[PDB]
């Protein structure tokens, strides 16, 4: 839940960005 | 300058592909309230529209690849919250039991479009287990994701 931006864009900007670390960007 | 690295980037390039259906670089209020009650909310198209023009370039309904990028490079390129790894682990898990195994993990990634391995998934759980019993927590989560 943003503050003044997009809630489910920024949303799914974080969903993602935290699958994605997970994903591959984990342990390198 | 507006941008992120090819790491924070892929983030994005692959998220892209997650919001429109058909992942043809640019989605729509159509798609976007699609997708977003998919995850586990009922928002309006309002949103939809309002969020999307924050978005747009040119404002037609429809984000593109480096108007949505450019939007979200400009500010915050790479950082974490505790919110992120209790909606990430409901994101990741649909019965969400608060711990989440790696075969559970691959029926998830296959689930969405990606083919996992065991060893991989295994790999991955247990790299992000602290405690190793098969599964992974919120500390263990929120710790694996930002503070490893
Ligand atoms: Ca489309
Ligand atoms: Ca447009
Ligand atoms: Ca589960
Ligand atoms: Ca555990």
């Amino acid at each position: 839940t943003p503050r003044r931006g997009r809630g489910g864009f920024q949303r799914i900007v974080r969903l993602v960005g935290v699958i994605r670390d997970w994903a591959n960007k984990n342990f390198r | 300058a507006d941008q992120l690295t090819e790491e924070q980037i892929a983030e994005f390039k692959e998220a892209f592909s997650l919001f429109d259906k058909d992942g043809d670089g640019t989605i729509t209020t159509k798609e976007l309230g699609t997708v977003m009650r998919s995850l586990g909310q009922n928002p309006t198209e309002a949103e939809l529209q309002d969020m999307i023009n924050e978005v747009d370039a040119d404002g037609n309904g429809t984000i593109d690849f480096p108007e949505f990028l450019t939007m979200m490079a400009r500010k915050m390129k790479d950082t974490d919250s505790e919110e992120e790894i209790r909606e990430a682990f409901r994101v990741f898990d649909k019965d969400g039991n608060g711990y989440i195994s790696a075969a559970e993990l691959r029926h998830v990634m296959t689930n969405l479009g990606e083919k996992l391995t065991d060893e991989e998934v295994d790999e991955m759980i247990r790299e992000a287990d602290i405690d190793g019993d098969g599964q992974v927590n919120y500390e263990e989560f929120v710790q694996m994701m930002t503070a490893k």
